[PDB]
């Protein structure tokens, strides 16, 4: 038992991480087979970043302008191209450590592991959710661009995120691995803000089920509610609407615990209206919304 | 305030 | 910016993890050079675990009773011995993936990364602190014994924890890598309880400094306090005493922020006496105590 | 209640 924010083991991604330098700008790239993927703003100078024209900036580079370092081995660049907001740098050596992998784009509300990197070197691993407003609440410092986010299924790494930038509020924005941004953000050092965020309701319910599975039952009650009456409360507290598909997804956890989804919604209603009166759930004094139903089942069941 | 690209 | 609970990249440990089976009992072992280290209770049957005599149980085994599997390769056991609560299984093959490593014992209040494993296969990675009562608040299911905890410095893995068991309250207990338990626990399925716990004061202060570094300043105030008067408040709220060595360790963070340690203690006093009146710090509505000053400097500074 | 050794 116990319930912790848990990342996937990172070894398979660590063996893909390289350092990419253009001129005086450096960041991380992802080396799969004979291609290195990195944020395109590696080709910016500091004064290029307020209003870059990337197509112009790239036309003025050639292969020998990109220094790629895999450990203390330089990889020779033999081709380059732009794809949306990432660069594809063809190198002369296929990565011998390339895992089975997929490029997937995730939905808001879904989670993934971030391998934070600097200078091509992995620094730490943590778990993130894609917020409803398409930002992520990460931990990233200058030099971390090109760090990736991923999920692992069997021995297959599904890459879903590459890091680009930090917004003024301290949240983070990036692209999928085809270089398309999550959310209405651009890779420019301009005034930009995220849309209003909302709380991920199905995830809060999943975490409440994790809590019961771990023996925190104090917030439970004999009341039930209707989906309609619950969603009226959710909208008032800036929670996303709960769908019948969410109720279905929570099915297995509702079965395991014997607590009907709409019964658990009655608990969430009371917590929203009255708070926790000084108690905690799974060590938190706030309602947590960055665990998916899959994350709960995974951890409260043990898939290695 | 402005966004920051996080190369170095 | 941003501040997250962050584990070390786990690749170097993943390549050491194996599965160890004795009879009908199986768990994980740690394969370094030609030795596999695992919890000694792998030699128990289910009915052996209430009151095992381990020296008797081990005398009745020989090398061929231990099945060690590294992926889908069996490793032949050629020697075995007991050291405190772990077993050392000599195998015929040195692990080609053995990292530079150290066996260190940590102090209460210190943190480490856990690579949770089942059947020799890594499942997830998370960060833990050693509690003042020598337990850890982990996430562990049956089969997770032999998973290890570690810190990484340069390319050297300092192993500090091997997992053994779960106490009745749902917290976890284990040994250092010489097989000596942390705390007054034994590897028996008996009634056992942890001593009363306390909150790690220097860590709470470190996390408050992380908060200021990330722009949460609402709890700051123009007051200061004396070490003596602060420690009177700490004892009342079950916080550990703050030493002058703690003040010293917090030096760099106090310099970076310009907030004197005893000034920050005046904030902590007020938070302890009045709570947060519905606000949060670094996304938490509770005072967090599982980040060391090193963890804060590491993340709010970026060592890869 | 009793401690649980977490082999399987």
């Amino acid at each position: 038992s116990g319930f912790r924010k848990m990342a996937f083991p990172s070894g398979k991604v660590e063996g893909c991480m390289v350092q990419v330098t253009c001129g005086t700008t450096t960041l991380n790239g992802l080396w799969l087979d004979d291609v290195v993927y990195c944020p395109r703003h590696v080709i910016c100078t500091s004064e290029d970043m307020l209003n870059p024209n990337y197509e112009d900036l790239l036309i003025r580079k050639s292969n020998h302008n990109f220094l790629v370092q895999a450990g203390n081995v330089q990889l020779r660049v033999i081709g380059h191209s732009m794809q949306n907001c990432v660069l594809k740098l063809k190198v002369d050596t296929a990565n011998p450590k390339t895992p089975k992998y997929k490029f997937v784009r995730i939905q808001p509300g879904q989670t993934f592991s971030v391998l934070a990197c600097y200078n091509g070197s992995p620094s730490g691993v943590y778990q993130c959710a894609m917020r409803p407003n398409f930002t992520i609440k990460g931990s990233f410092l200058n030099g971390s661009a090109g760090s990736v986010g991923f999920n692992i299924d069997y021995d297959c790494v599904s890459f879903c995120y590459m890091h680009h930038m930090e917004l003024p509020t301290g949240v983070h924005a990036g692209t999928d691995l085809e270089g398309n941004f999550y959310g209405p953000f651009v890779d420019r050092q301009t005034a930009q803000a995220a849309g209003t965020d909302t709380t991920i309701t199905v995830n809060v319910l999943a975490w409440l089920y994790a809590a019961v599975i771990n023996g925190d039952r104090w917030f439970l009650n004999r009341f039930t509610t209707t989906l309609n009456d619950f969603n009226l409360v959710a909208m008032k507290y800036n929670y996303e609407p709960l769908t019948q598909d969410h109720v279905d997804i929570l099915g297995p956890l509702s079965a395991q615990t014997g607590i009907a989804v709409l019964d658990m919604c009655a608990s969430l209603k009371e917590l929203l209206q009255n708070g926790m009166n000084g108690r905690t759930i799974l060590g938190s004094a706030l309602l947590e919304d960055e665990f998916t139903p899959f994350d709960v089942v995974r951890q409260c069941s043990g898939v290695t | 305030n402005r966004a920051t690209l996080q190369a170095i």
